[PDB]
RNA sequence: GAAGACCAAGGGUUCCUGUCCAACGUUAAUCGGGGCAGGGUAAGUCGACCCCUAAGGCGAGGCCGAAAGGCGUAGUCGAUGGGAAACGGGUUAAUAUUCCCGUACUUCUUACAAUUGCGAUGGGGGGACGGAGAAGGCUAGGUGGGCCUGGCGACGGUUGUCCAGGUUCAAGUGCGUAGGCUUGAGAGUUAGGUAAAUCCGGCUCUCUCUAAGGCUGAGACACGACGUCGAGCACCUACGGGUGUGAAGUCAUUGAUGCCAUGCUUCCAGGAAAAGCCUCUAAGCUUCAGAUUGUAAGGAAUCGUACCCCAAACCGACACAGGUGGUCGGGUAGAGAAUACCAAGGCGCUUGAGAGAACUCGGGUGAAGGAACUAGGCAAAAUGGUACCGUAACUUCGGGAGAAGGUACGCUCUCGACGGUGAAGUCCCUCGCGGAUGGAGCUAUUGAGAGUCGCAGAUACCAGGUGGCUGCAACUGUUUAUUAAAAACACAGCACUGUGCAAAAUCGUAAGAUGACGUAUACGGUGUGACGCCUGCCCGGUGCCGGAAGGUUAAUUGAU
């Protein structure tokens, strides 16, 4: 059966890439975010 | 023509067809045509703003000359053409310098007749003069509202609108919607009514046929829930329960929309 | 134009391996470990230059490194670039 | 037509080798996609990068918006599309169109020579394209003959009309064929292509106009290739190899869903764009610079390249009966990519061994009966092919219809009738990849008669049950991903209604959008729902439309 999970790389990249996270005000939010958490990855 | 296919399918049964033996069955004036691609009624926002819209076949746009501005030179019916992205033909017309254009096509012309446009232009079929040098009574189209910009009204199969009067640096106008309607004397306005008229008389026959002209079909109101539309709702078939609205709440069935006030004045008298 | 500090830094080290080998005894060629930036013309010139020989060809590819467990943390090593440098005929490295 | 072989994606070392067997592996494990170590991915030509653009994204200024921002111009990104070029063989434990051998091709730079108007962000052209259908021509592949090599039979027979195996090779270059498209040639000229143009478009005169010139072009043929491949032998054993040397290498027939073909014909729903590319000039440069043609010399980087891909390596928590785009497709039978049995190749599905109870599951058969079962023939059983014969009501004249229902069907022989291909030879040549002409050989189709075996010849697999009455929905479609597929939705058709274009309507605070590069034969909303016959009465209510006289009535005003 097909499952909700179909990777493309492209896709990934293009939605939760670290460019497109920086391309927009709350995207850099989310990046601000998680190098305060301390997150080791702040993009897909 | 009008023919009807025989009935070797469902499908086929009711389907009447306009076919043209006079349309040019080569590929059309590559110089003229752009590309134009399918919004499937969504604008900038990429909602749908206008519903019942989507899919029918890649078309190019044909250039077509509204303004017809080219005075003096005359011009000769090269061919008639099928042009996907309006009901009328296109005639591809060839000036005397060797320009060549694409016309609305008027009702009785055909490969070889000579139009011309201006204010010496002949009053026959086909030729654009201003509606100041057109006598009254004359059936026209492709009619400029603003003097330069282009045809704008009576440009679909079959349409054309009669010069009723002329008083000053306005004529009346009556258009096929019954509207009579003052415009600028100066505007242009092409001689003789759009051709195939037969087009109202072609018979689709078939859902498919609805969808090759991208259109998507349509749902009722009493057929849907009531958050979805507000004749949404009830248990068996309803009526909609309620006075015919719109998706959206507007009144239908009689609910004037106009609301120009800006262009009341040149309404001289309502369709009605 | 490349430089002679270029050209002292390109070639890493030799690369040994039956392939390696092989490559030496059968079609002359020289495998080096080459650095990262290297280009197949930096290589020529630093192998014409450090060794003295005449260079037909130079071939070079990049092998990633292997991610290895080391108990509790993963870790990967370091990607490899090497440089299969063909000798012309008759000359010996 | 895969449980084989490839590719993309996705993964990421799972690849190969050595070693280990704790855990992992539904058992054990010496084995492993497990642990550990080492190794392995070689490119001018494949792909990326790159040039180009589609949808769309972003967007200098801009427009708009409390702020954040939104929209959008010039631009700039964005493939799933366009744009240069490599094949055959060999080689590793593991890569190979990448290494090697053989033999090619593309493109750029520099220098030089000879000709020489060069020049674009602009003009024109080109690139450049739909669905269906059909005929023809080919080729791959298949099959047979011939040829070469080997064989001469575990049990009767097997020197033959016998058996088995083999019978290799491309790009490229030349050539210019089947087929496809197009009249050419020379003058003179110009209301056009934002300016220019020698280019394109237009006009005029002659000439030619089944023609013959040009363009395109599968395949053939030659070369590539006295190379390579090749059964077989020689030859070392370490027993694995290694090198060495190697026969024949043709013809016919069949024939793609591959190629000619981005063709041709036809249809309507009318079929990307942009660049590379060709050409034209402009500004500008004129011993120049540039252009063209040639000849040398040099370059063509960088990144990917292992491995898995009907999957134990991807998506499904699993070594999961699921899902996962593209390519290739041999033999016999067959219409076939169905089906059966096989080839190439790959597997026996990571618990086994016994036993032969009930009961469960999946199957086989069944006396007599035959729907009596049951909510219901649910399930089973049955039908099942081809050719011919024959086929009712009804009908919108298409249908219904495969209605229904019959007959034949294997094999052997005899007499027949025929299609395709086309050798030699012959004859014209406008002498070549040319025409007749000819029929050898090869291959296919089919009729009739006679016979013969069996319970049975569509013998297996495969493969409609049918008919009668009736409700509903015209019909093909759509739907409740995972209890509803329907009478529900849609539908063509119908009607009402809005909408005169800065359209109505919708998204949006706005700008701006869609509507539409449309214009009342259009567009939106609402209902009805093919087609036929029709569609009555009521305008009190509530809508909506119109009318305005009067009455009532807001802000406002501010008399008293």
């Amino acid at each position: 059966m097909k499952r909700t999970f179909q990777p493309t790389v492209l896709k990934r990249k293009r939605t939760h890439g670290f460019r497109a996270r920086m391309a927009t005000k709350n995207g850099r939010k989310v990046i601000n975010a998680r190098r305060a958490k301390g997150r080791a990855r702040l993009s897909k | 023509a009008i023919v009807k296919c025989k009935p070797t399918s469902p499908g086929r049964r009711h389907v009447v067809k306009v076919v043209n033996a006079d349309l040019h069955k080569g590929k059309p004036y590559a110089p003229l045509l752009e590309k134009n691609s399918k919004n499937g009624g969504r604008n900038n926002n990429g909602r749908i703003t206008v519903r019942h819209i989507g899919g029918g076949h890649k078309h190019h746009y044909r250039v077509i000359d509204f303004k017809r501005t080219k005075d003096g030179i005359p011009a000769t019916v090269e061919r008639l053409e099928y042009d996907p992205n309006r009901s009328a033909n296109i005639a591809l017309v060839l000036y005397k310098d060797g320009e060549r254009r694409y016309i609305l096509a008027p009702k009785g012309v055909v490969a070889g007749d000579v139009v011309q446009s201006g204010v010496d232009a002949p009053i026959k079929a086909g030729n654009t003069l201003p509606m100041r040098n057109i006598p009254v009574g004359s059936t026209v189209h492709n009619v400029e509202l603003k003097p330069g910009k282009g045809g704008q009204l009576a440009r679909s199969a079959g349409a054309y609108a009669q010069i009723v009067a002329r008083d000053g640096t306005y004529v009346t106008i009556r258009l096929r919607s019954g509207e009579m309607r003052k415009v600028l004397s100066e505007g242009r306005a092409t001689i003789g009514e759009v051709g195939n008229s037969e087009h109202m008389l072609r018979e689709l026959g078939k859902a498919g046929a609805t969808r090759w002209r991208g259109v998507r079909p349509t749902v009722r109101g009493v057929v849907m829930n009531p958050v979805d539309h507000p004749h949404g709702g009830g248990e068996g078939r309803t009526s909609g329960g309620r006075h015919p609205v719109s998706p959206w709440g507007m009144p239908t069935k009689g609910y004037k929309t106009r609301k120009n006030k800006r262009t009341d004045k040149y309404i001289v008298r309502r369709r009605n | 134009m490349i430089t002679e500090e270029r050209i002292l830094k390109v070639l890493r080290a030799p690369h040994i391996s039956e392939k390696a080998t092989m490559a030496a005894e059968k079609a002359n060629t020289i495998v080096f470990k080459v650095a990262k930036d290297a280009t197949k013309k930096e290589i020529k010139a630093a192998v014409e230059k450090l060794f003295e020989v005449e260079v037909k060809s130079v071939n070079t590819l990049i092998t990633k490194g292997k991610t290895k467990r080391q108990g509790l943390r993963q870790g990967r090593r370091s990607d490899v670039k090497k440089a299969y440098v063909t000798l012309k005929e008759g000359q010996d490295l």
